[PDB]
């Protein structure tokens, strides 16, 4: 109200209001599932177009051979995000020839949307995240929230109409955890999530997006005539 | 109305936000004193721990500036500290350009312009503090010099600082009209520090405990602090005549 | 004085066929008389259907190799996974060894 | 943030004004009339101290004329701290001048320069403008005598007569009566004085309330001398052109 | 340094401080441009409420960016002159690289872009100046007239007037001046600007300013009583 | 590059300049022209390490090509030599100076009078009735201060001139290929084209 | 009014209200405790466990300064990791300088001076945090917590979040009850119990315990987690009090 | 961090006033009364001691300040901005003058360099006008005795004598019946301890009162022998005792 | 007064949507992509008879295989295009190749959001981007002041655009020849236009692979016109 000009201005209930106007920008974003087992990671997204004319706007990006996420919100911020990402990614590689952790990649991304919450003059990030990876310590998947709160979480979904694929996946959870060694399945239970928060629009060909990554497979996304096999 | 909000004149000719950190200096709710003997420098202040889970050792607004300056300070621990750390420093700094100990009023003096500074640039707001420094300087001999949040600075005979500053200053006044002198006509400095609690007392009209109160003590080329069985051994004393 | 420079032997051989192409080198790398490695690759893969080697100064030749690998793996990322053609990474090196105009990799590089 | 405070100095108001410059222009209007006059053979500056007291040491005094160079002179109206920054600015201008090219600063560049200055103060940096408006009197071998004014805006214009302060508008009514283009510097002399003394809010003109000047070829052959009056002498003329 | 955001979008889609530059303009004295077949005139109003005003040394509207190239405005007076300086130098600094003097397209982008430029940096408020650019390219004998304006838009225009009342002149210009012949000599471009100017002036003494500007660095100002007897021509001929 | 002269007759400046341009082993141009008009009534020659010289030479040109401009007003040939020289003083305490001496030929229209002004790559200004720059002045002097008198018409100027060209030709070992000759007067500047 | 808006700003009390209102985000976050023992220090953390889909034992909330130092907040998670990173680089700073590790004391006024800092300005946002610290240097053990204004002290048993009052209490009970002092191994049961009685305030959803401990006799002085028997030991011993 | 206030704090309003401007002038009102005299072989500044306290030493506050051996001030308004502006004033008359001509500035140089100073706070980024108006007295070889006041705005007026703050009105009226340009030091002094009696209060003594002059050479004063040229500061702070002989011939 | 890069209360930066404003009141552009070529086509709008409307540049070449057509403040377009045309630039020189026109479209919008308290505001103009590349072959992109941009196979911008877009629903398929996009756009803008439509206040162009980017003639276009009056009075 009186408490929202600036994001350096806390409310007399302790909240941020700038960063919940950025919060409330992923809600409006297009719906984005994510979920894992013990050997791979998935990201299936619904693309969202302008008209029949346009594009459907792309939704994931790849960071490292071992990792990439999912976007809803602000797309500009997420390229921002990706790109510091790929870097952090890299310095890992070329300083100490080591692959970055998924962990350490969340710590790094939930600092860097922080430093823009308590100064003048900048603006929280618009974009809410969703990354996946395989590392050291198997397959992984985090949830990041432009607040800065990022969550390592089994499966989640974020974007408009979310909470449908979140209950899905809360049922599933004991049953797709276990799809170990079977990357078709894992996927098949990934756009059976993302089907529960479709209203009017069903998963087409130039709609559906899917990414996946594993043990012995390199970060990979899939969209075209390559995810209608999963429609 | 932002004249209210940043150090700018008013239409009366006044800084507002001055005087609004000179009402923080009283949020502690605690009151200081500080006397001069004939070889020393003695300062005390009110303890008050009102938590049972904190740390008594850990809770104190007397500060250990240099070897020969203390300083106590009324008002907030944040600020207080803000103004403890950079106080340290600057003893430290001109030691080592002026190759001699910083004088107790010149560190007075230029903790004071950096006040002065807060109430005339607008981004720095006033710290919430009242600085009393203590010393036995080589030169002034026993010397009380106060800071408060406006910039304003100035020697000491005896002074007083806290919620109740005027009872124990009327106090303190009719003492040195009576002995006609500018300080505690007392050899030891244990004597003196007698006498600023029994002052206190007399002036606040409460009594004390060792865990009451917090002591410190100027002397020659030395400034240290009193622990809670120094003290204890001067309450002692003070009852016992 | 210091010398940054330094000599590690070494010879390269790049021979460019009709369909195809292939650059050897030796394995061995020294200081003066002595010898380091009697097996230290020095031709690399470096993506694309590319062979790389920069030979002389092991340690500017490793850094070389280094930054173009990853000039590959950035030209991915900025333009959608094209394939980065033969020609395309020999002017992107140029830029690489130029940009170190006045003190240079002292290498002299092969694709 | 800080934001919250800043007035805005340099922004164009829905009129396209600037409300800064304009605001400036009211505080001038309330300074000590100031006036110059150019003639064929010289230029006057005449110039009011606003009320002033018995005690007033006059023969140190300097709030309205300057000098700044031995060609150049101003004569002041507004903030008189405000003026001095800038005419310390204009006499390192006509001395960087003189080191570079060896030669006098001519008068339209020096104005340039510091009109410019004045200038910059309204379109960017986010600070108020000088509150100051000059009338320039001085002489160099390419257009000879020249007077010239400048403002707030950073605006600056050229003159045969003209008055900036106080009651400008009834000052350069009486000078637009009576200047004549062949009027010579006593004539002149005359003009400024009898102007001053109509449209001032005193009750009358005295030498103690004045600073007078007069840049005059009325020196040993080919050159130019500055003249700044002193108080007796200001009393003197006076006494000639019969005011007092 | 200021970094403020002074010229900043409404929820109108409108960037009032570019807009409130305009009004400044509006404010100027009026400024008028016309091109002929092998010349262009460059008329400006000089308001007469400055009287006892020297105009030998007065800072004219009119002013030279090359030997070839002339710039005149309407609006603040101060801003021109920034506006004046950077040109100048763009202009000598064109020469010593290209080895050849700007266009007068080139000239009107670059100050056009210094305008435009104004319009969104932090700190500073956009130029309350619109320009009138004309000249002759370097060995090329066909007139230019460019128009540009506190947003940074610029156009080239066969007639073109800016400044107060400028909407009468442009309705003057537009029924009077045909495409298909233009002013033939430089009288009658002189005659057809001057006629322009007395919609709008007042009194035709000191109150308009000519310059007139051909091929090959060509320029020269007209003095008071040329100006006069195309005044007088005009209003004899009117009597009718 | 080598040889340039100049002369400060009656009513006129004359400034000769040699035509070679060598690289070390070959003379690659015989036509070279070591000069830059600073204005209408100002002519500067200039001789000195390659690249610099043209460098500085349209440097300066253009600076008071700026301020005839800016002014509506050709700058004094004292005016333009000062300037001149203070960028050369500033120069030679800079990371890498300019390594250009000048010759400024002028005529200056408010007093009448021709004027030359030499000035060497340090900032050292003279006004003379005759300079050169270089090994120059060690041939030519000695005819100049035997035959200058400051009442010369342009042609006898032009004859002494040839004088001192042909002593260079006869007793310096570099063959500079002959000089361009140029007059800067009342009217102008203008370029003698058979010499 | 208006002194609420910006920060840095005294009111006619002499309170800076951007600081109190920073606090109210702290009192909103979840249960954190400290308690000094013996011979080191236990800190403690209540972990809302929103959805089933959270991993367990993944989304690590304390952290580690150097390798002696534990800190532990309540409040903004960002905000406390902000914090921590500064902290570690104060840390290796003096470390850098003067060989030894930072004492906890010194410690305790580098992140005071630093949070004290964001109270001058109105270009900055105090932190919304607060934080509980501590762990074992050459002078022996230190239990720390450090709120939105910059202030500190030391501390026998530390408690804030949203079950701060209910904590306060039980570890009031704890120094009545144990003046001669608490035993490591019974300050981590200690303190899964006082967890789980805080517990209380966020009893909607389930929650997970997160323990972990400085001690000279049990981890050489160096800061480790509280992890596998050791910690159902001690989550044993808490759900046997509660009922 | 970093200030971001780089925008002024002083503007002009719709009536062409500076607000702070006059609002540093109102607080220069409520302050203490000094005042200074000019005579023919020297100068008196003077004011009260308001001590804040009995407690405190009013000693150790100085007032009257030395800024050069022959330059000395005093001033009416906040007494912190005085004391930056006397530490500046007193660098700024070695590292713009002394370390380029090697000796002091003149009176009216140096006042206005502290005038400069002063505008600066009153268009400068993120500050506000200094809260003080200041009377400087000095004496050099060629402008001899001299007496100026500097206001909040920058401005400077040199006076024959002159008084400023709390009862400067009433003040100013008592000096201009008094004045005449035949005082001695000594007349300058005895009137300016009338001219102060009548605004103080309470006490009236050497201890309550501030009072120095610019007048002879000192070279009692100047801690050295052996330079002829040199012979010693014009600037003398009076006495406590000094000050109470001629309160006696008052 | 309030932040420039602020939320509002929907998540949506009130700068960028008010430039969008902006964009709307603009001069319409419409781009239309086959597989013989894609046309630009944009109105001139002149604002006076006495502009000489050959000198209203609202088609711009970036490089030989990727043209540009704008709309809104066309002021803002200028340091946008200088950037494109040393992004194609450098890019040659980096990889001795042609730079694909998505990479270049990304190029151009990561400058959209550089603005703050970079420059004060976000660009008022949006552009219609066309162009060809050996990969993904003829495309046609909308990049916006937000740095969001979409590819289409049609596109409309500025003050005709809804009532143009839904035109070019109805009339674009995967088989028009690029003879049949240019007399569409011709037929679009002269529908949307307020002023009667000919070869002066309306500007056609177009990119094919051999030729490159052109912009046409008022003779080649006043053919086109005619053409087209021509095929509308046939039925
Ligand atoms: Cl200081
Ligand atoms: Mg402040
Ligand atoms: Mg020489």
């Amino acid at each position: 109200n009186n408490y929202d000009g600036d994001t350096v201005t806390f409310s007399p209930t302790g909240r941020l209001f700038q960063v919940e106007y950025a919060l409330e920008a992923i809600k409006q974003g297009s719906v984005t599932v994510g979920l894992r087992s013990n050997t791979h990671a998935v990201l299936v997204a619904l693309k969202r177009n302008a008209d029949e004319l346009s594009s459907y706007q792309k939704k994931i990006i790849k960071c490292d051979e071992h990792m990439g996420l999912s976007l809803a919100g602000l797309a500009p911020d997420a390229r921002v995000l990706s790109n510091y990402l790929r870097q952090q990614c890299n310095y890992s590689s070329l300083v100490f020839n080591r692959k970055l952790a998924v962990e350490r990649a969340g710590h790094l991304l939930c600092d860097k949307a922080q430093k823009n919450t308590q100064s003048y003059g900048g603006r929280p990030y618009g974009v809410g995240l969703l990354i996946i990876g395989y590392d050291k310590s198997g397959a992984h998947l985090l949830e990041f929230q432009p607040s800065g709160n990022v969550t390592e979480l089994y499966g989640t979904a974020i974007g408009a109409r979310s909470q449908g694929a979140k209950t899905y996946l809360e049922r599933t959870l004991d049953t797709f955890i276990k799809i170990d060694g079977n990357p078709d399945e894992l996927i098949k239970a990934g756009v059976e999530a993302i089907s529960q928060s479709l209203r009017d629009e069903s998963l087409t060909v130039d709609n559906l997006s899917i990414a996946i990554v594993g043990k012995d497979t390199p970060f990979t996304i899939y969209d075209g005539e390559a995810v209608a096999k999963y429609i | 109305g932002y004249d209210r909000h940043i150090t700018i004149f008013s239409p009366e000719g006044r800084l507002y936000q001055v005087e609004y950190a000179f009402k923080a200096t009283n949020q502690t709710n605690i009151n200081s004193l500080a006397v001069r003997g004939k070889d020393c420098t003695v300062v005390i202040s009110q303890k008050k721990v009102p938590d049972k889970l904190l740390d008594p050792t850990t809770v104190s607004y007397i500060f250990c500036i240099s070897r020969t300056i203390g300083m106590v300070v009324n008002g907030p621990i944040p600020d207080a500290r803000n103004a403890a750390l950079r106080a340290k420093a600057e003893a430290a700094e001109f030691r080592y350009k002026y190759g001699y100990d910083m004088p107790c009023d010149v560190l007075a003096k230029r903790m004071a312009n950096l006040s002065q500074i807060y109430t005339q640039r607008a981004y720095m707001r006033p710290l919430g503090v009242i600085l009393t420094f203590v010393s036995v300087d080589e030169e002034l001999g026993p010397s009380i010099y106060k800071t408060d949040p406006a910039g304003y600075y100035v020697g000491y005979k005896a002074t007083a600082t806290g919620p109740k500053q005027q009872e124990i200053t009327t106090n303190l006044e009719n003492h040195f009209k009576k002995s006609k002198i500018d300080h505690i006509n007392e050899e030891s400095w244990e004597k003196v520090v007698e006498f600023a609690i029994t002052h206190m007392i007399d002036a606040l009209g409460t009594e004390f405990s060792k865990n009451d109160l917090e002591v410190g003590v100027a002397t020659k080329d030395k400034f240290f602090t009193l622990s809670a069985e120094n003290i204890e051994e001067r309450l002692v004393a003070i009852a016992e005549q | 004085q210091f010398n940054p420079y330094g000599d590690n032997g070494g010879t390269i051989l790049g021979i460019a066929g009709e369909d195809f192409a292939v650059l050897a080198g030796d394995t061995r790398n020294i200081t003066d008389y002595s010898i380091n490695s009697r097996y230290e690759p020095k031709v690399f893969d470096c993506g694309d259907n590319i062979v790389m080697s920069a030979n002389g100064f092991a340690a500017d030749g490793d850094a070389l190799v280094k930054r173009f690998k990853n000039s590959v793996k950035w030209y991915h990322f900025d333009h959608n996974d094209k394939k980065l053609s033969i020609n395309s990474a020999a002017r992107n090196i140029q830029h690489l060894l130029y940009g170190k105009r006045f003190f240079p990799y002292y290498v002299h590089t092969i694709i | 943030g800080s934001r919250r405070y800043d007035s805005r100095t340099t922004i164009f108001s829905p009129e396209g004004r600037l409300y800064q410059v304009e605001y400036a222009l009211e505080s001038i209007s309330h300074a000590g009339t100031a006036i110059g006059i150019m003639a064929s053979d010289g230029i006057v500056l005449a110039a009011e101290r606003k009320v002033t007291s018995t005690l007033l040491e006059q023969d140190t005094s300097t709030e309205k004329l300057y000098k700044l160079n031995d060609k150049i002179a101003v004569a002041v109206a507004g903030l008189t701290a405000d003026a001095e920054i800038l005419i310390n600015t204009a006499r390192i201008h006509a001395q960087n001048y003189l080191k570079t090219y060896n030669e006098d600063i001519p008068v339209e560049i020096l104005v340039r320069r510091l009109s410019d200055i004045k200038q910059g103060y309204t379109q960017h940096g986010g600070l108020r403008p000088f509150g100051v408006s000059f009338i320039y009197a001085g002489y160099d071998d390419r257009y000879g005598y020249q007077l010239y004014t400048s403002n707030p805006s950073g605006n600056y214009t050229g003159w045969k007569a003209i008055s900036v302060g106080a009651n400008t508008s009834a000052a350069q009514t009486l000078l637009q009566m009576d200047y004549k283009d062949d009027m010579k510097v006593d004539d002149a002399i005359e003009l400024a004085l009898k102007t001053l003394s109509k449209t001032t809010d005193s009750s009358a003109l005295t030498y103690d309330r004045l600073e007078f000047a007069t840049i005059r070829k009325g020196a040993n052959d080919g050159e130019v001398y500055q003249k700044i009056f002193k108080p007796q002498e200001i009393k003197d003329i006076l006494v000639k052109t019969g005011i007092t | 340094g200021y970094d403020r955001a002074l010229s900043i979008f409404s929820p109108d889609g409108h960037i009032f401080q570019v807009e409130y530059a305009l009004e400044a303009v509006k404010r100027g004295t009026c400024a008028v441009g016309v091109k002929g077949k092998n010349c262009v005139v460059l008329g400006c109003e000089r308001r007469s409420t400055l009287k006892l005003q020297d105009t030998r040394i007065t800072p004219s509207k009119v002013s030279k960016i090359d030997s070839h190239v002339v710039l005149s405005f309407s609006g603040l007076n101060a801003d021109s002159r920034i506006l004046i300086e950077k040109a100048r130098v763009e202009a000598q600094s064109h020469r010593l690289t290209l080895e050849d003097p700007v266009t007068v397209e080139y000239l009107t982008r670059y100050v056009a872009g210094v305008q435009q430029r104004y319009t969104q940096s932090g700190g500073v408020r956009p130029f309350g100046v619109s320009t009138l650019i004309a000249g002759f390219d370097p060995r090329d004998d066909e007139p230019k007239l460019y128009q540009t304006e506190p947003s940074g838009i610029y156009s080239s225009w066969s007639a073109q007037t800016i400044g107060r009342n400028s909407k009468t002149v442009r309705e003057f210009l537009e029924k009077n001046y045909d495409r298909k012949e233009p002013p033939a000599t430089v009288e009658e471009c002189v005659k057809l600007t001057v006629r322009s100017l007395l919609e709008v002036v007042q009194t035709g003494a000191k109150n308009i300013e000519i310059t007139v500007v051909k091929p090959d660095s060509d320029i020269v100002a007209l003095s008071s009583e040329e100006i006069n007897q195309y005044v007088t021509q005009i209003e004899q001929e009117k009597q009718e | 590059m080598d040889i340039i002269l100049g002369i400060r007759v009656q009513d006129s400046v004359i400034l000769a300049s040699s035509k070679a341009v060598t690289r070390g082993i070959s003379v690659l141009k015989d036509s070279d022209d070591k000069t830059r008009q600073l204005s209408p009534h100002t002519l500067m020659s200039f001789a000195g390490e390659a690249g610099d010289t043209v460098q500085f030479a349209e440097y300066i040109q253009a600076n008071i090509q700026l301020y005839s401009i800016r002014e509506d007003y050709e700058l004094s040939p004292q005016a333009v030599s000062s300037f001149v020289r203070q960028e050369l003083a500033k120069s030679i305490r800079s990371r890498r100076p300019y390594q250009v001496n000048v010759l400024i030929g002028g005529y200056d229209k408010k007093k009448n009078k021709p004027e030359l002004y030499q000035i060497d790559y340090l900032g050292t200004k003279v006004e003379l009735p005759y300079g050169a720059h270089g090994y120059s002045g060690f041939y030519t002097f000695s005819l100049l201060d035997h035959h200058y008198r400051p009442d010369m018409t342009t042609e006898e100027g032009l004859d002494l001139l040839k004088l001192c060209v042909q002593e260079l030709e006869k007793r310096m070992p570099m063959d500079f290929k002959g000089v361009i000759v140029k007059i800067v007067d009342k009217d102008g500047i203008r370029q003698v084209d058979d010499f | 009014t208006g002194y609420d808006l910006s920060n840095s700003v005294f009111s006619p009390d002499g309170r800076n209200f951007q600081v109190e209102y920073a606090v109210k985000a702290v009192e909103n976050g979840t249960t954190s405790i400290g308690i000094k023992c013996n011979d080191g220090v236990v800190f403690a953390v209540e972990k809302l466990i929103t959805s089933k889909l959270l991993v367990p034992q993944k989304n690590v909330k304390i952290q580690v300064v150097d390798r002696h130092i534990g800190c532990v907040y309540s409040g903004l998670i960002p905000d406390g990791r902000h914090l921590v990173n500064r902290g570690r680089e104060e840390a290796a700073s003096f470390k850098k300088l003067y060989k030894t590790p930072i004492p906890i004391p010194a410690f305790a006024d580098r992140l005071g001076q630093y949070v004290q800092a964001h109270t001058l300005y109105n270009s900055v946002r105090p932190f919304g945090v607060s934080t509980i610290f501590g762990g074992v240097d050459k002078n022996g053990a230190h239990l720390y917590m450090l709120e939105p204004s910059g202030s500190y002290w030391g501390y026998k048993g530390a408690a804030t979040g949203k079950g701060r009052q209910s904590a306060k209490a039980e570890l009031e009970k704890l120094v009545d009850h144990h003046p001669e002092g608490l035993s490591a191994r019974e300050a981590v049961k200690q303190a899964a119990k006082i967890i789980y009685l805080a517990h209380e305030d966020n009893k909607e959803k389930d929650f997970e315990l997160e323990i972990s401990w400085c001690s000279l006799s049990e981890t050489n002085g160096l800061h480790k987690f509280v992890k596998g028997d050791l910690l159902q030991e001690a989550i044993d011993f808490a759900q046997k009090e509660i009922n | 961090m970093t200030d971001r206030y780089s925008f002024s704090l002083t503007t002009f309003s719709p009536s062409g006033k500076l607000g702070q401007i006059d609002y540093a002038l109102t607080a220069v009102k409520q302050g203490v009364t000094s005042l200074g005299i000019k005579a023919t072989n020297g100068v008196v500044i003077a004011t009260e001691k308001k001590s804040s306290s009995p407690l405190a030493m009013s000693e150790t506050l100085s007032k009257v300040s030395l800024l050069t051996p022959d330059i000395g001030a005093v001033y009416s308004g906040m007494g912190p901005d005085y004391r930056v502006l006397v530490d500046k004033s007193r660098k700024v008359a070695h590292t713009s003058y002394k370390r380029i001509y090697g000796e002091y500035p003149p009176t009216k140089l140096l006042v206005s360099e502290v005038a400069k100073i002063m505008q600066e706070a009153t268009q400068s980024g993120g500050v506000r006008p200094f809260g003080v108006s200041l009377l400087i007295a000095g004496h050099d070889e060629f402008n001899g005795f001299s007496l100026y006041q500097v206001d909040p705005s920058g401005s400077y007026f040199p006076w024959k004598a002159t008084a400023i703050g709390k009862g400067s009105v009433a003040a100013k009226t008592f000096l201009e019946k008094r004045w005449n340009d035949e005082l001695e030091l000594e007349d300058a002094i005895h009137i300016a301890l009338l001219t102060l009696k009548e605004s103080v209060e309470g006490e009236f003594n050497g201890d309550t009162i501030e009072l120095a002059i610019i007048g002879d050479e000192n070279p009692d004063l100047l801690g050295y022998t052996g330079i002829p040229t040199d012979k010693g500061p014009r600037f003398r702070k009076l006495t406590s005792q000094e000050i109470n002989d001629r309160l006696e011939a008052l | 007064d309030r932040g420039v890069s602020t939320f509002s209360p929907e998540g949506r930066l009130f700068q960028v949507e008010y430039s969008l404003e902006a964009i709307k009141l603009g001069s319409t552009a419409i781009g239309i992509a086959t597989k013989e070529g894609v046309v630009l086509g944009v109105e001139k709008r002149a604002t006076s008879p006495l502009l000489e409307s050959d000198s209203i540049e609202k088609i711009v070449e970036i490089d030989r295989h990727i043209g540009c057509a704008m709309s809104g403040l066309t002021a803002d377009a200028r340091s946008m295009i200088e950037h494109a045309r040393t992004a194609a630039v450098t890019h040659n020189l980096y990889y001795d190749e042609d730079i694909n026109v998505e990479s270049l479209t990304q190029s151009v919008c990561d400058l959209a959001l550089r603005f703050g308290e970079l420059m004060s505001r976000p660009f008022g103009v949006a552009l219609l981007i066309a162009g060809h590349d050996a990969d993904d072959g003829y495309q046609l992109f909308h990049a916006e002041p937000s740095g969001t941009f979409y590819r289409y196979n049609a596109k409309a911008i500025g003050s005709g655009s809804e009532g143009a877009q839904a035109e070019l629903l109805n009339e674009w398929h995967s088989s028009l020849t690029l003879k049949e996009a240019e007399l569409l756009v011709l037929k679009i803008l002269k529908q949307v236009m307020e002023e009667k439509l000919d070869e002066n206040n309306a500007q056609l162009s177009c990119i094919t692979k051999q030729d490159g980017f052109k912009i046409y003639d008022n003779e080649k276009t006043a053919e086109l016109i005619k053409e087209l009056k021509e095929k509308e009075a046939a039925e």
